[PDB]
């Protein structure tokens, strides 16, 4: 896999060439669909390799949920040095894989045919999506995984295709979906930053370094926070909230040229407090309005072969949207907030106007990127601060 | 993500 762009282009893509999606030398000076929609589909499951079958998940049934938290426990994502991995836990997959219209049939599993151990998965969700000047039916792409004793073996494409079918059989022709590899053809890049909360367990761990220039003691006073946030009026999100954070948000993201478009359940899904998965807080105003709010998803990650430290405990940036708080503001009180909830980090992406803070509040860059894609649709690349979707 | 980052 390519990480740099440059070092895609002498890549040749035996899977990605047969899908309908721009190549990444073309340029794009369009907006549509790469091909029209079909109007017969392939009744049959696609064919996985001798002994493996498929199985929907019933995420429902508690020990089914817990094969799957195992699976990706063990082998999803992984830093570039095969330090660090993902651990979403059971009750954070079933808020990712379960919002409104989810479908059992997209939560797609492979399973050894004799041991029924469970090697494989794919899923979607359904989401209705701004692209430029376009509202469109879409799945969001999660989870994709395989086992690491199957890799290398062509049973990714086999899953990719064979979510492709069963969205297909739903009606729908487009979808979203980010990696940290290049493929054709993103329709944007982004990067992770990362802002210390508790810098000696990121240094013991090496997940950062000491900069070159100062010393431990120096690095924690560089990094310490207030201990309670400086927002008047900041409370965590209530179920009288959920129509105003829609009408907040809803208006917030016109800004960008991809984003989602949430219904108020959608809303009520993604942003009402969960403890240990989704934290939003709003800012209640003098009046008793709520103006702004500010949200953050909870992702630990396993720390590998470490024999004190196990677990690195992780906040994401969700979406933060401003109206009377300074978004420099808001910010530094989730940083403040998440330190208080035991966070050791906190990441966000450069996109939105998040570059706009990055910096100020004291984030490092990251190594890694976020490439955003789009399946069965041609439209121009756009900068990061013009993206406006995350992802779980 | 679909990607785990750390400071450059
Ligand atoms: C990603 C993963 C499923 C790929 O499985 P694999 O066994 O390594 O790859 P396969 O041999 O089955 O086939 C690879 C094909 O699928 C593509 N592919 C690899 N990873 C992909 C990904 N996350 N998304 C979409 N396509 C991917 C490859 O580009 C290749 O297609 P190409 O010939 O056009 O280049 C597997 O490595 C994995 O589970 N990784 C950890 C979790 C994860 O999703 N990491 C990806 C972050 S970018
Ligand atoms: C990370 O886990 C996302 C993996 C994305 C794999 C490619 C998915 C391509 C789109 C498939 C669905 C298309 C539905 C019309």
């Amino acid at each position: 896999p390519a990480k740099t762009m440059e070092e895609a282009s002498k890549r040749s893509y035996q899977f990605w060439d047969t899908q309908p999606v721009p190549k990444l030398g073309e340029v794009v000076n369009t907006h549509g669909p790469v091909e029209p929609d079909k109007d017969n589909i392939r009744q049959e499951p696609y064919t996985l390799p001798q002994g493996f079958t498929w199985d929907a998940l019933d995420l429902g049934d508690r020990g089914v949920l817990k094969e799957l938290y195992t699976l990706l426990n063990e082998n999803y994502v992984e830093d570039d040095d095969n330090m660090f991995r993902f651990d979403y836990s059971p009750e954070f997959l079933l808020w990712a894989l379960r919002p409104p219209g989810w479908l059992p049939q997209w939560h797609c599993g492979v399973r050894v045919v004799s041991s029924r151990k469970l090697v494989g998965f794919i899923s979607a969700i359904p989401a209705n999506i701004h692209i430029y000047d376009t509202e469109k039916k879409m799945v969001e792409i999660n989870f994709l995984c395989v086992h690491k004793k199957l890799r290398s073996k062509r049973v990714a494409p086999v899953l990719i295709r064979e979510i492709t079918r069963r969205v297909h059989l739903e009606g729908i022709f487009q979808a979203v979906y980010t990696a940290g590899v290049v493929l054709p053809k993103p329709v944007g890049t982004c990067r992770y930053w990362h802002r210390s909360l508790n810098p000696r367990k990121l240094i013991e761990v090496k997940f950062s370094h000491l900069s070159r220039n100062m010393t431990m003691q120096r690095t924690m006073k560089l990094y310490r926070l207030p201990e309670t946030p400086k927002t008047a009026g900041l409370r965590p999100m209530e179920t009288k909230d959920i129509p105003v954070v829609h009408q907040l948000l809803t208006r917030y993201l016109k800004q960008f040229h991809l984003t989602p478009v949430m219904s108020q359940e959608e809303v009520e899904h993604w942003f009402y407090p969960q403890e240990n998965i989704i934290d939003t807080f709003v800012v209640e105003n003098a009046n008793g309005e709520v103006t702004d709010f500010l949200s953050f998803y909870t992702l630990p990650s396993t720390i590998m072969n470490h024999p004190t430290h196990k677990s690195l405990k992780a906040a994401y940036s969700f979406y933060n949207v401003h109206t009377q708080t300074p978004l420099l503001d808001l910010m530094s009180d989730a940083l403040v907030l998440a330190k208080m909830k035991g966070f050791d980090v906190f990441n966000a992406l450069d996109l939105m106007e998040n570059k706009t803070f990055l910096e100020k509040l004291k984030f490092g860059i990251g190594d890694g990127n976020l490439q955003y894609y789009l399946y069965n649709w041609k439209c121009p690349s756009m900068g990061a601060e013009k993206v406006g979707l995350v992802l779980q | 993500g679909k990607s785990f980052s750390k400071p450059r």
